[PDB]
C-alpha cells in the first residue's frame, strides 16, 4: 500500500494507439506531400503536464509585472523611442502569434501520427498564450506609460499605414494560407527557426539596454516554449523525407518560404532597432549575417540535409539586396510618419556618429537628408511642410511590391534599385525582386492585395487619419507625430492644411 | 562578475539621467486603457475582452471586422485565409461571443494545471489508503478495462473534430472556445488511460495495453454505432460551425452525457469503484464548462442574431435533426451493454428515468433554444428498443 | 434551479461559533488571572480552504517577483 | 460621401440588393458579380475597392432567401440553382485529373470557385472540392517552379510588359 | 505626479551611483548558502529545510540546542519558556524529525489552496449537471444530515487536542509538522459543514443549521464514546507528545479510520452518493500525508533514537494501550449504526471483513513498529460485542 501515481510520459506512451484506421480518415486541407502515420514526437506531454509547466512560468510573469516592477515604475522610467517602439514590436508580433494558432490546427489536421498530432496541438495552445502575452505588453505601457496612445489601439490604428500590409503577409497569410507544409515553412522552419527564436532574444536586449525591464520579463518566458514548436518544423521534414513527391517540390516551398519571410524581417527588424533606440546594442548587418547565413542557413539547415534539404537557392541574392535595405526604408517610413500609430525621431549627433562609423558613407547620404528636412521644420507643425513633398517634388516616387507589399523607391535607394511593372486584364502590378515577380506570375490568383494608394486615391490626408480614429483622446492632436518631445504635438488641422492627397504612383507610365 | 558587464537602462546612473533627461512632464494621453474601444459585455470592460477581442486582422468583408483590403496572401486558386464561405452560418459580428467563464489562456491553465497537481495527490492517496481492496474484480478487469476504456477512443475522436474549426474560426474569441473545448476533450481521453495506467500499478494482473477496449472500439458492437456518428462528425464535416454544434448541442449532449452520467457515474459505485468517478466528476465539470460557451455562441450570439436570428436557427434546427439520427442509433446499440452487467446490477425501470433525465436536459438546454420540435416520448422508446 | 451554485467561507463560518460543545473538562491547560467570554465573536470570517488561498495568491506575487525580476 | 467603409458606391449596392426577393434573382446576381468583380480574370477592376464587402452582403441574400425555399434534405445536398452539388464536385474533380497543364488546371479551380462559392454551393460539398482541386492545381505548378526563365514566363502569362529596369 | 516625488536607491542615479561606489569588488564569502551547517536528511540541503531547522532559539540544554544560557523572562514559579518537562519522552536531538512531504508555509498553502479552488468548480458541476437526483432521500436526510454531521465534531475535537502543541513542541520542525496536521483537521471539519451548507441551497428544505448533528454528537449513543475519548484526548492529555501520538497514532487510526473508509466512503456509493465520497477523498489525502510525518516523528526518530530507543518505545507502548480500550470502546458503540440501515444494506461478515482491514493496517502501520503486541481477533472480537 505505498502512494503510487501516474506521470505524463506513462500516458504518452500509448497516445500513438488513439487513432484508428477508416475509410474517411484524412486530411481536409489541400496539400501535395503525405505525412507518414507512424511519426513521433520530441516531447511526451499530456494536456494536464502541459497546463501545469505553463502555469509555472505564468506565476513568475505576473508577479514581477504586477509587484516590483509597477513598484519601480518600470513602465514609464523608459526612453521616448523606445516606447514608441514597442507599440510595433508587440502588436505586430501578436498577430504572428494569433494565425500561428490557426496555422498549428491546419497542421494537426494534416499530421495523421497521434503523436505528431498532439504536438501541433501543443503549439496550438502556445500560441495562444503568446497572443496574450504579447497583448499584455501593450496593455501595460497603455496602463503605466508615458504615451497610452498606440499601445491602447494598435488593432484597429495599425490598419492606417502600410508597414502593417507586410507583417500580415509573413505573419499572418503567409502562416496560413497555402499547401499546408508551405505555411508550416513559412511559419516553423524559416519563421521560428531563423527569426523569431532569435529576434525574441535580442528584443529583450535592446529594451534593457534603453530602460525597459517590462519586455525582457515577457518575451523571456515566450522564449521557454519556441524550442518545441521549432522541433514540430523539424519533425515536419521528417514525416514527409519519404514521400517521392517531396524531392520533387520541398526545396521550391522553402526557397519560396524563406524568401517571404526575409523580405520583410530585413529592412524591418534593422529599422526599428537601430533607429527606434537610444542606446545601441549590435549593428544589424552583423546581426543579419549570423542570423540568416551562419546559425540558420549554415547550421540549421545543415542537420535537414539528409532529408533532402538544400540551402536556399534565393540565399546569396538575399545577402546583396539586405545591406542598405533598413535605411532605405526608414527615409520612406518618416516621409509617412502621419500614417503611423507611433511617434518617430530622427537621427541626434551622436547616432549619426554611430551610423556613419558602421554604415560608412550613411552621413553622404540619409544624414544629409534628415538634416535638409528637419532644417524646413518636419518637427515644427507651423512649417506646413512633412517629407512626402520632398519625394515628389525631387520626382522619386514609392511603391508597394505585390507580393510582399513592401514599400520601396527605386528612383532614392541605395540598396535594391530594380522595378518590374506589368498590366493584366485593366489593372497594373509593381514589383521589386526576381522572386516576387515569379511568384505573381504564377500565382496571380493568390497576391490580389490592394495597396494603400489604391485605397487612397483621390483622398485627403487629413480624413483618411480621421476616418479611421488615428487621434489621441481629445480628438485633435494626432497620434502619430515626427519627433518624441513632449510639445508642440501635430494637429488634425495641421494636417488638413497640408492639403496631401494620395495618388497611384503606377499611372504614370501611362 | 559581481556587477555583470550588461548595462540596464532602469539601474545605470548615467543612462537613467538620459532616459530621465527625455521623458516628457506627464503622459501624452489620459486614455490609459487597452481596447478602450471594444464594446463591454458586462459593466466594465474585462482583461479578458482586452487582451482577446480583434486579435484577428478580419477586414470590415467578414462580419465585424475592423481592418480593409484583401488578404496578401491566398491559397492557390484564390482561397480566401479566412471567409465567409467557411461557414453556412451568418452574423453581424462574428466578435459578439464571449465565453462566461471569461477564459484566456493564463485562468485556463492555472486550473486545469491545479486540477492535475490534485489527481496526483489523490492517487498517492487511494493507493496508499488501500482502498482498490474494496472494488469488485469484474466491474474492474471487465467493465472499466474494456468498456469505460473503449470509451476513451469515442472522446478521443471528439477532440479531433476540432481541428477545421481552429483554423477557420471568424474571430479570436470564438477560436479561443473552441480550443479550450478540444483540449478539454483530449484531456479526458487521458484521463481514461491514466486511470488504466494506475490500475496496472496497483492490480499485479492488469495490463495497461490499449488493445482490448481498442479492440472493442473498432470491432465490437455495443460503441459500433457511436464510432460511425464520430468518424462522420470528424471527417465527413468540413463546416466548422455544423461541427462545433453538432458534437457539443447534439451527439455529446445526448449520447456522451449518458454513457457517462448514467452508466458509469451511476453503476461505478455500486461496485465499490470511487476510483472512475473522481475522473468523470472532471469530465462532467468541464462538460458543463463548454456548455456556457456553446450557448452564447449559437444561441445568444448567432441563434438571435438582431439580423439573421431566422437564418441560424434554421440552418441548426436542420443541423439538429441531421445528427439526433446517427445518435440515437449510437445511443441504441450501446444498451446491449446492459445485458453484460450481472444478474441485478440494474433493471429497466432505472435505464429508463435516467433516459429521461439525459433527453429532457438534452431539450431545455439545446433543442428549444433554436425550437426544434423534440418529443421526449418517442426517442426514450427508439433507444430502448435496443436492450437485449 | 440547477444554477451553478457553491458555497464560501462567511456561509461555512457562520456556523463555527457551534462547533465547541460543553463538557466539565473543558478548559484552558494555562494559568491565568482572568476569564474570557464564551461568547466572542472575531473580525473576520475564514475557513482553512480560503485563509489558504488569500496567502497562497500573497506567496505567487512576493516570489514570482523575487525569483524572476529583482534577480534580473 | 467617400470613405474606406462607407460610401455613396457601397449604399449604392445595399439598396439595389435591397430589392431583391425572389431565390433565384438574387442567386444569379451573386454569380454574376463574381464573374465582373473578382479573381484575376474578372470583367473589370472598377469596384476593387468595394466588392469585397459588396460579395458579402449579395451572399447574406441569397442565403436567407435559400433557407426559406428549400427543404430539409435539399439545403444539405442541392445548389441554390437546383443541381445536385455532389455531381457537381465529382464532375469538377474528374475534369481536374483530367487536365494536361497547370494552366488548363488553373482555370478549373478559379472557375468553380467563381461558380459554387457558397451560398450556392453547400459548404460542405465546395470546402471538400476546394481540398481536391487545390491539391492538384499546386502538384502542377510547383513542378520544375524555376525553369521557364522570366522572359518567357511572362509571355506564356501573357502580361503586358509596361517597363523594365534592373542595374 | 509621473515619476514621484520618492528617490529609490536602486533607480536613482545620484543615489545609485554612490553606493556602486561603496560595493567591495567581489563577495567577501563565498559560501552563499543559509543553512550550509544543517545536517542533510536527503542528498542536498532542501530549502524546506534551509528555512526552517534552527528557527526555534533553543539552547543545549534542550536537546539539539545551539544557543546557551537560561531562557530571559520565564513564567510565574520559574517554568521555563520551553522544556524537558513538557513531555516524557526523551532524544538526543529535538531537530532530527523532517516532513517526508517538506512543507513550509509556501507549498502548504499553494496545496490547500489548489483544493479549495477545484472544489468550488466541482460543486457549480454538481449541481449544474443535477446529480443530485440520483441520490437516495434517506441517506441524504439521515446518514448524511446527522450522523456524518456529528462526526464533524469529532474532527473538530481532534483539531483542538493540537492546541498545547503548538505552544509546547520542542523545535521548529515538529512544531511546524503538528500545526499542520491540526489544521488539516479543522479543514476536514468544516469541509463536512461546507457540505452541508451545500446540500441545503440544492435541495429545499434541507436545514444547514448544526442543532441536529450537534445533538447527536453530545446526546446520541452511536457516537458517545467516540465523544468521551475525544475529550479525553484533548483537555485530559498535557504531554504534547502523548496527544500527537495518541491521536494519530492510535485513535484516529482506529476509529477515525474506520467510520471514514469503512463505512461512509463505503456505504456511501451504494445510495447514489458521489457527493460525500469527494471530500472523504481530501480527509483520506490528508490522513495518509499525516501519517508519514507521524511515522517520522515517532517511529524514526524517537522510537530508533540511538540513545533513547527502547525508553521511547516502553512509553509508547503504555500510551497506545491506554488509548486502545477507549478507541475499542468507541467503535464498539459505533458498530450500533448499522442497525439503523435500511435491511440488506450491509452484513456482519463484510462489516468484520472491513473491521480486520482496519486493524491490520494499523498494526502493519503502527503497531509493529514499536513491537505492541496486538491480537487482531481479540480486538475484532470486543468490537463486534457492540453489534445489535
Ligand atoms: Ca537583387
Ligand atoms: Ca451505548
Ligand atoms: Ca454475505
Ligand atoms: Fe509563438
Ligand atoms: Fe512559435
Ligand atoms: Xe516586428
Ligand atoms: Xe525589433
Ligand atoms: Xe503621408
Ligand atoms: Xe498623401
Ligand atoms: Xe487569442
Amino acid at each position: 500500500r505505498a502512494p503510487t501515481s501516474v506521470n505524463a510520459q506513462e500516458v504518452h506512451r500509448w497516445l500513438q494507439s488513439f487513432n484508428w484506421d477508416f475509410k474517411n480518415n484524412r486530411t481536409k486541407y489541400a496539400t501535395k506531400y503525405k505525412m507518414a502515420n507512424e511519426t513521433k514526437e520530441q516531447f511526451k506531454l499530456i494536456a494536464k503536464e502541459y497546463a501545469r509547466m505553463e502555469a509555472v512560468k505564468d506565476e513568475r510573469q505576473f508577479g514581477s509585472l504586477q509587484d516590483a516592477l509597477t513598484r519601480l515604475n518600470a513602465g514609464v522610467r523608459v526612453h521616448p523611442k523606445w516606447n514608441e517602439t514597442m507599440k510595433v514590436v508587440s502588436n505586430f508580433l501578436e498577430v504572428g502569434e494569433y494565425n500561428a494558432i490557426a496555422a498549428t490546427g491546419m497542421l494537426w489536421d494534416s499530421a495523421q501520427a497521434a503523436e505528431q498530432k498532439n504536438g501541433y496541438l501543443a503549439q496550438v495552445l502556445d500560441e495562444i498564450r503568446h497572443t496574450h502575452q504579447c497583448a499584455y505588453v501593450n496593455y501595460y505601457f497603455a496602463k503605466n506609460g508615458q504615451d497610452p496612445a498606440g499601445h491602447n489601439d494598435a488593432r484597429r490604428t495599425r490598419t492606417i499605414g502600410p508597414l502593417w500590409k507586410g507583417m500580415k503577409r509573413v505573419f499572418s497569410d503567409g502562416f496560413i494560407s497555402g499547401d499546408a507544409v508551405e505555411c508550416s515553412l513559412n511559419l516553423q522552419l524559416v519563421g521560428e527557426a531563423c527569426f523569431t527564436n532569435p529576434l525574441i532574444v535580442a528584443v529583450t536586449e535592446w529594451a534593457a539596454a534603453n530602460g525597459d525591464e517590462i519586455t525582457p520579463t515577457v518575451f523571456l518566458s515566450i522564449e521557454t516554449d519556441e524550442l518545441r514548436h521549432m522541433a514540430n518544423g523539424y519533425q515536419t521534414v521528417v514525416s514527409i523525407a519519404n514521400d517521392p513527391a517531396s524531392a520533387k517540390y520541398l526545396n521550391t516551398d522553402l526557397n519560396n518560404a524563406f524568401w517571404t519571410q526575409q523580405k520583410y524581417f530585413t529592412p524591418v527588424l534593422g529599422m526599428l532597432f537601430e533607429y527606434g533606440s537610444k542606446f545601441k546594442v549590435e549593428p544589424w548587418v552583423k546581426t543579419w549575417d549570423r542570423w540568416v547565413y551562419e546559425d540558420w542557413g549554415g547550421i540549421w539547415i545543415g542537420r535537414l540535409g539528409k532529408y533532402g534539404v538544400e540551402s536556399p537557392r534565393s540565399l546569396k541574392d538575399a545577402k546583396q539586396d539586405a545591406y542598405w535595405a533598413h535605411h532605405d526604408l526608414y527615409l520612406l517610413a518618416y516621409a509617412l510618419w502621419p500614417t503611423g500609430f507611433f511617434r518617430l525621431a530622427l537621427p541626434d549627433q551622436e547616432e549619426m556618429e554611430w551610423f556613419e562609423a558602421n554604415y560608412p558613407g550613411w552621413y553622404d547620404h540619409y544624414g544629409k537628408i534628415y538634416e535638409e528636412w528637419r532644417a524646413r521644420g518636419c518637427e515644427d507643425p507651423s512649417s506646413g511642410f512633412i517629407p512626402l513633398m520632398w519625394f515628389i517634388e525631387n520626382n522619386h516616387p514609392i511603391y508597394i511590391d505585390r507580393v510582399s507589399q513592401v514599400p520601396f523607391c527605386p528612383s532614392l535607394a541605395k540598396g535594391a534599385s530594380t522595378l518590374r511593372v506589368h498590366e493584366y486584364n485593366g489593372e497594373m502590378h509593381t514589383f521589386s525582386d526576381q522572386w516576387g515577380e515569379r511568384m505573381w506570375l504564377a500565382e496571380p490568383e493568390r497576391y490580389e492585395c490592394q495597396n494603400i494608394f489604391e485605397q487612397y486615391e483621390g483622398r485627403e490626408l487629413s480624413e483618411v487619419i480621421a476616418e479611421l480614429h488615428g487621434l489621441r483622446s481629445d480628438g485633435k492632436t494626432l497620434i502619430a507625430q515626427p519627433h518624441v518631445r513632449g510639445d508642440k504635438l501635430w494637429t488634425l488641422d495641421d494636417i488638413k492644411r497640408l492639403n496631401c492627397v494620395f495618388k497611384n504612383p503606377v499611372k504614370a507610365f501611362n | 562578475s559581481m556587477l555583470g558587464e550588461r548595462r540596464r537602462g532602469l539601474t545605470d546612473p548615467e543612462m537613467a539621467a538620459v532616459i530621465l533627461k527625455a521623458l516628457p512632464e506627464a503622459p501624452l494621453d489620459g486614455n490609459n486603457k487597452m481596447g478602450y474601444f471594444v464594446t463591454p459585455r458586462w459593466k466594465r470592460l474585462t482583461e479578458y475582452e482586452a487582451l482577446t477581442v480583434y486579435a484577428q486582422p478580419n477586414a470590415d468583408w467578414i462580419a465585424g471586422g475592423l481592418d480593409w483590403g484583401d488578404w496578401t496572401q491566398k491559397f492557390h486558386g484564390g482561397r480566401p485565409s479566412w471567409g465567409n464561405e467557411t461557414t453556412e452560418l451568418r452574423t453581424v459580428d462574428w466578435f459578439k461571443h464571449r465565453d462566461p467563464l471569461r477564459r484566456w489562456h493564463a485562468p485556463y491553465v492555472k486550473d486545469k494545471a491545479e486540477e492535475w497537481r490534485y489527481t496526483d495527490r489523490f492517487l498517492q492517496g487511494y493507493s496508499a489508503d488501500g482502498q482498490i481492496r474494496a472494488m469488485n474484480p469484474t466491474w474492474r478487469d471487465e467493465f472499466i478495462n474494456r468498456y469505460w476504456g473503449a470509451f476513451l477512443f469515442n472522446e478521443y475522436g471528439l477532440f479531433n473534430a476540432h481541428s477545421q474549426g481552429a483554423r477557420e474560426a471568424l474571430s479570436d474569441v470564438t477560436r479561443v472556445s473552441l480550443a479550450f473545448w478540444g483540449f478539454d476533450k483530449i484531456d479526458i481521453a487521458q484521463m481514461i488511460q491514466l486511470e488504466r495506467g494506475f490500475l496496472a500499478k496497483i492490480v499485479p494482473g492488469f495490463d495497461e495495453s490499449t488493445a482490448v477496449p481498442k479492440a472493442e472500439w473498432t470491432n465490437g458492437e455495443v460503441y459500433k454505432s457511436a464510432r460511425l456518428a464520430v468518424e462522420g462528425l470528424w471527417q465527413e464535416v468540413f463546416d466548422w460551425n455544423e461541427s462545433a454544434f453538432s458534437v457539443h448541442a447534439v451527439y455529446d449532449a445526448l449520447f456522451g452525457q449518458f454513457v457517462r452520467r448514467e452508466f458509469f457515474q451511476r453503476l461505478a459505485p455500486r461496485f465499490g469503484d470511487n476510483l472512475t468517478p473522481f475522473f468523470i466528476n472532471q469530465a462532467q465539470t468541464y462538460f458543463q464548462i463548454a456548455k456556457q460557451g456553446v450557448q452564447d455562441l449559437y444561441y445568444n450570439c448567432l441563434g438571435d442574431d438582431p439580423e439573421f436570428s431566422d437564418y441560424n436557427r434554421t440552418v441548426m434546427r436542420n443541423w439538429t435533426g441531421k445528427w439526433l439520427e446517427p445518435t440515437i442509433a449510437a445511443l441504441r446499440d450501446f444498451m446491449g451493454l446492459f445485458a453484460k452487467l450481472p444478474a441485478g446490477t440494474t433493471d429497466k425501470e432505472e435505464i429508463t428515468a435516467s433516459l429521461y433525465r439525459v433527453v429532457d436536459d438534452w431539450i431545455e438546454d439545446y433543442a428549444s433554444r433554436i425550437d426544434f420540435k423534440a418529443d421526449r416520448d418517442q426517442i426514450v422508446k427508439a433507444v430502448l428498443a435496443g436492450l437485449k | 434551479n440547477r444554477a451553478p451554485t457553491s458555497v464560501n467561507a462567511q456561509e461555512v463560518h457562520r456556523w463555527l461559533q457551534s462547533f465547541n460543545w460543553d463538557f466539565k473538562n473543558n478548559r484552558t491547560k494555562y494559568a491565568t488571572k482572568y476569564k474570557m467570554a464564551n461568547e466572542t465573536k472575531e473580525q473576520f470570517k475564514l475557513i482553512a480552504k480560503e485563509y489558504a488561498r488569500m496567502e497562497a495568491v500573497k506567496d505567487e506575487r512576493q516570489f514570482g517577483s523575487l525569483q524572476d525580476a529583482l534577480t534580473r | 460621401k467617400l470613405g474606406i467603409h462607407s460610401n455613396d458606391t457601397r449604399d449604392a449596392w445595399v439598396n439595389k440588393i435591397a430589392q431583391l426577393n425572389t431565390l433565384e434573382k438574387a442567386a444569379e446576381m451573386l454569380k454574376q458579380f463574381r464573374m465582373d468583380h473578382t479573381t484575376p480574370f474578372r470583367n473589370s477592376y472598377e469596384l476593387d475597392n468595394d466588392y469585397l464587402w459588396i460579395e458579402a452582403k449579395l451572399e447574406e441574400k441569397v442565403a436567407v432567401l435559400k433557407a426559406r425555399a428549400f427543404n430539409e434534405v435539399d439545403f444539405r445536398h442541392k445548389t441554390a440553382f437546383g443541381e445536385d452539388a455532389k455531381s457537381v464536385l465529382d464532375g469538377t474533380v474528374a475534369k481536374m485529373n483530367a487536365a494536361k497543364d497547370k494552366w488548363e488546371a488553373e482555370k478549373i479551380h478559379i472557375g468553380f470557385r467563381q461558380a459554387y462559392k457558397p451560398p450556392i454551393m453547400p459548404v460542405n460539398y465546395f470546402l471538400d472540392g476546394e481540398r481536391q482541386l487545390g491539391t492538384r492545381l499546386m502538384e502542377l505548378r510547383n513542378l520544375n517552379y524555376y525553369d521557364t526563365p522570366l522572359e518567357e514566363l511572362r509571355k506564356q502569362r501573357g502580361v503586358r510588359v509596361v517597363h523594365l529596369q534592373s542595374p
